């Protein structure tokens, strides 16, 4: 576990704090008796710094023993490599953030088809992680992408994806019958449920929101995490208005970038 | 009686060996150098305006003041040196030393 190395750090900075208590205490204390004007002010002044450093210094020790009970259990060469690997990393880590929020390309020109193996991989390995996720793929009619994402004992989506591009999504609940009855994925139909609607809603924006122009991989990983969100659904509440209902409904609007519950009147 | 004397090796170096053992506090220097006798010099005249005049301790009674001194205090003119005007201690001092300055300063 890595909480050792951030507990040494503060005991370090605690002890090197209280270290320069002491010295600023001492040098205070001997500096002496300053003027301010009249003699009242004079009075209190000295007192009231006095009191600070002392109290500070109690402060510092009494956090620095809160910390002691928190905390608990050719070569030179090599060790110049990890500690530069280390460095770069996170040297560009900071550079590609910043890079892409203020993009200055104006279009893509100057002055689609993959195999169904490639699609087939990214989704697996899509599903591999988020074990509450369940995702079945099938290939109803052509090449067009029919898949089936259970999400606990509450969601059931069908995505149509034409070529790894997502295209529609219908979400419904449970027990509702998902297949038709020929045994097929039942693609035109509706929730029954006003908001499993609004949820499908919400999904239409959010797949019209996510949209690079060159990765199509990030755009579906984007869509999965922000869908990952909603298994939470019915324990939340709203970050505006407190309760969990409003005009008999619960809060179906997750922020992007920042998943949050949200009723749809809150914005 | 003139003696024209040098000091032998074996002073130098046991007085050498003297801060090893003794340290050295501080000394001040009185004669503070803010006379216009020493700065004025022949057919260069010199124009100075009103209020202009292009470690404090009392010099007469070895008291040492803070960072900023408190009460105000008296400099002479000739010297330099900077005292205390109202001596703190009068009950229990040396009047034959306290008596010997209260008109002039040397
Ligand atoms: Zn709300
Ligand atoms: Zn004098």
């Amino acid at each position: 576990v890595s909480v050792n190395l951030e507990a040494f750090s503060q005991a370090i900075s605690a002890i090197q704090a209280l270290r320069s208590s002491v010295s600023r205490v001492f040098d205070c204390l001997k500096d002496g008796m300053r003027n301010k004007e009249t003699l009242e002010g004079r009075e209190k002044a000295f007192i009231a710094h006095f009191q600070d450093n002392l109290h500070s210094v109690n402060r510092d020790l009494n956090e620095l023993e809160r910390l002691s009970n928190l905390v608990g259990k050719l070569y030179s060469q090599l060790l110049q490599a990890y500690k530069w690997s280390n460095k770069l990393q996170y040297h560009a880590g900071l550079a590609s953030g910043l890079l892409n929020q203020q993009s200055l390309k104006r279009s893509a020109n100057q002055m689609l088809v993959l195999p169904p193996q490639y699609v087939d991989d990214v989704i697996s390995r899509i599903d591999r992680m988020f074990p509450e996720m369940s995702i079945h793929l099938s290939r109803p009619n052509g090449t067009s992408a029919m898949l089936l994402v259970t999400l606990g004992k509450v969601l059931k989506v069908i995505v149509v994806m034409r070529s790894l591009f997502i295209d529609r999504t219908i979400v419904k609940g449970y027990n509702e019958n998902v297949y038709t009855e020929d045994g097929k994925l039942d693609i035109w139909s509706k929730s029954n449920y006003q908001v499993f609607q609004k949820v499908t809603d919400h999904a239409t924006t959010a797949l019209l929101h996510y949209q690079l122009p060159q990765m199509p991989d990030v755009v579906v990983r984007s869509f999965m995490t922000w869908l990952r969100s909603y298994i939470k659904l019915f324990q939340a509440p709203c970050q505006r208005c407190g309760k969990f209902l409003q005009d008999g409904l619960p809060p179906t609007w997750r922020d992007f970038r920042t998943l949050e519950a949200f009723h749809d009147t809150c914005r | 009686e003139g003696p024209a004397s040098e000091p032998d090796e074996a002073l130098v170096d046991e007085c050498c060996l003297l801060p090893s053992q003794l340290l050295i506090p501080s000394l001040d220097w009185l004669p503070a150098s803010d006379g216009l006798v020493s700065r004025l010099q022949p057919k260069q005249p010199l124009r100075l305006q009103f209020g202009r005049a292009p470690p404090k301790i009392d010099h007469l009674r070895r008291l040492h003041l803070g960072a900023c001194p408190t009460e105000e205090c008296k400099a002479c003119t000739r010297c330099g040196c900077v005292t205390m005007l109202k001596s703190p201690n009068r009950t229990t001092a040396v009047k034959q030393w306290e008596q010997r300055w209260i008109k002039n300063c040397l």
